[PDB]
């Protein structure tokens, strides 16, 4: 019923529009439009409502308006803290519709290596019989990375499960990667090492019983 | 001394459909016209046999205020010499009417989702209104002459995605009644 | 002001879900006031439920009415929705929020995570990642705990005393079909052992709460 582009890209200092299309047969005059904005895992916050109109504590540089069945949320000055999925809002005769989202992405952001910090098996793991090692990612901006274990320095494919990048409040990105083994296959090694690869560039982190 | 409750009239919680149009008296109390004239939230202020400006220098024995929902389309009814379903059935004002029509859009109040259907409006009367008069039953009307039969009543619907012409209005209509008695409504 | 779901539960697939808004700052007797619900499955679109009106007019999706029901209780300032027939396509986060048609919807509950699956109910291990050298950056040591196979949790540190550098990182799904996950928090390195960790580890759809000493 209400159809949003998937994705936006504006550089920051500018402005950026976010299109809400909805079907003629649905949505009659069209007369109530409000826009959402929601960060990553947390609730729709109202930036518009009534197709202009700003709820107090939300930024002059939010702006809402409508052109036939199109309406349009502009996004002044952007800058990267406003980085989120947009949704609109709207009626049908029957029910509250919605539509897919908009993820905006603010262009320019700098490249960060990502930050890796490496955890043994703890000693209370060890003695119920299992082993997991922790490597944890975090803080890099470009937002895949590439996640190698290795056990001396033979790589180890097998108990390796890795988490899918995931942005954060600081709009970089952050993983995790969990090896699993026995607590014999742990003191049998001298060391186990989590490779985190980033734009070409490695950043490697060792444990050791 | 008191000032006229004019907030219980427009500010009121709930307004009645317009076949049980709500009268309210207007007495004993101080009344600021202009103060409503001039709000610019009114899309209907039309005053006949007498001017808003005029009015708070005058007094009067008693002041009604009549109030409902219509849509939009119909507020034209709302005045002295018409006819339709809403002044031949539901509200009908004298052609001698000396008094004023307020009326706003309520879409942001009177709809919902899916339709609001608590305000109705009658569709068949066996003769029109006399001015003022009021008609609250639910007999099954007859167009024919078994025991061709219609219930009296239809609901408005009010859908948030509406054109202007079918959303909700609220109305008021002040009557000003000027008679050998002692006036308590003064400006 | 306030809107929040109940907790995080776990439906098997054709029994029904029941969840109720707790809500404060508003009356839902107040003219033109609603509360309504609205979910999100995981990676797709906002879907609205169902509405109840100060007047007990209740409203639900068409296509959805058949399984759907809304309740308000004003005395408790509470709404309760209840859907039928549950299967996993219906897992998602589910959300209430104050409805007046002006806005459609402005404030909104944290969401509450519903999961279909016959699958059962497992709480948590929780393991402490101690402080060491190997995991010191200068005036910064990080410290963390694990939280392994579960099934989906939420940490604090200290009772809420400790949140800056705090990052609990979102949770693995093993081929096992449980979840596991990890929080670290960045204490400073001279602090260890003048200052007690403890990590607080709330399930919910278990009811379990574990609160680990990290030493």
């Amino acid at each position: 019923a209400l159809t949003q582009p998937a994705s936006v890209s504006g550089s920051p200092g500018q402005s950026i529009t976010i299109s809400c299309t909805g079907t003629s047969s649905d949505v009659g005059d069209f007369n109530y439009v409000s826009w959402y904005q929601q960060h990553p895992g947390k609730a729709p916050k109202l930036m518009i409502y009534d197709v202009t109109k700003r709820p107090s504590g939300v930024s002059n540089r939010f702006s809402g308006s409508k052109s036939g069945n199109t309406a349009s949320l502009t996004i002044s000055g952007l800058q990267a803290e406003d980085e989120a999925d947009y949704c609109c809002s709207s009626y049908t005769t029957s029910s509250i519709s919605f539509g897919g989202g908009t993820k905006l992405t603010v262009l320019g952001q700098p490249k960060a290596a990502p930050s890796v910090t490496l955890f043994p098996p703890s000693s209370e793991e060890l003695q119920a019989n299992k082993a997991t090692l922790v490597c944890l990612i975090s803080d890099f901006y470009p937002g895949a990375v590439t996640v190698a274990w290795k056990a001396d320095s033979s790589p180890v494919k097998a108990g390796v499960e890795t988490t899918t990048p995931s942005k954060q409040s600081n709009n970089k990105y952050a993983a995790s990667s969990y090896l699993s083994l026995t607590p014999e296959q742990w003191k049998s090694h001298r060391s186990y090492s989590c490779q985190v690869t980033h734009e070409g560039s490695t950043v490697e982190k060792t444990v050791a019983p | 001394t008191n000032l006229c409750p004019f907030g219980e009239v427009f500010n009121a919680t709930r307004f009645a459909s317009v076949y049980a149009w709500n009268r309210k008296r207007i007495s004993n109390c101080v009344a600021d016209y202009s103060v409503l004239y001039n709000s610019a939230s009114f899309s209907t202020f039309k005053c006949y046999g007498v001017s808003p400006t005029k009015l708070n220098d005058l007094c009067f024995t008693n002041v009604y205020a009549d109030s409902f929902v219509i849509r939009g389309d119909e507020v034209r009814q709302i005045a002295p010499g018409q006819t339709g379903n809403i002044a031949d059935y539901n509200y009908k004002l004298p052609d001698d009417f000396t008094g004023c029509v307020i009326a706003w859009n309520s879409n942001n109040l009177d709809s919902k989702v899916g339709g609001n259907y608590n305000y109705l409006y009658r569709l068949f009367r066996k003769s029109n209104l006399k001015p003022f008069e009021r008609d609250i039953s639910t007999e099954i009307y007859q167009a024919g002459s078994t025991p061709n039969c219609y219930f009296p009543l239809q609901s408005y619907g009010f859908q948030p995605t509406y054109g202007v012409g079918y959303q909700p209005y609220r109305v008021v209509v002040l009557s000003f009644e000027l008679l050998h008695a002692p006036a308590t409504v003064c400006g | 002001i306030t809107l929040k779901e109940s907790g995080p539960t776990l439906v098997k697939p054709t029994q029904t879900l029941t969840l109720t808004c707790t809500f404060s700052g508003f009356s839902l007797s107040t003219s033109g006031v609603g509360v309504g619900w609205i979910r999100q499955p995981p990676g797709k679109a906002l879907e609205w439920l169902a509405l109840i009106y100060w007047d007990d007019d209740k409203r639900y999706s068409p296509s959805l009415k058949s399984r759907l029901t809304i309740t308000k209780d004003t005395s408790k300032n509470q709404v309760v929705l209840t859907m039928t027939n549950m299967d996993p396509v219906d897992t998602a986060t589910y959300y209430c929020a104050r409805h007046r048609i002006g806005y459609i919807f402005d404030y909104w509950g944290q969401g509450t995570l519903v999961t279909v699956s016959s699958a059962s109910t497992k709480g948590p291990s929780v393991f402490p990642l101690a402080p060491s050298s190997k995991s010191t950056s200068g005036g910064t040591a990080a410290l963390g705990c694990l939280v392994k196979d579960y099934f989906e949790v939420t940490v604090s540190w200290n009772s809420g005393a400790l949140t800056s550098g705090v990052h609990t990182f979102p949770a693995v799904l093993q081929s096992s079909g449980l979840y596991s996950l990890s929080s670290v928090v960045t204490v400073p390195s001279s602090s260890l052992g003048t200052q007690t960790y403890i990590c607080n580890v709330n399930h919910k759809p278990s009811n379990t709460k574990v609160d680990k000493k990290v030493e």
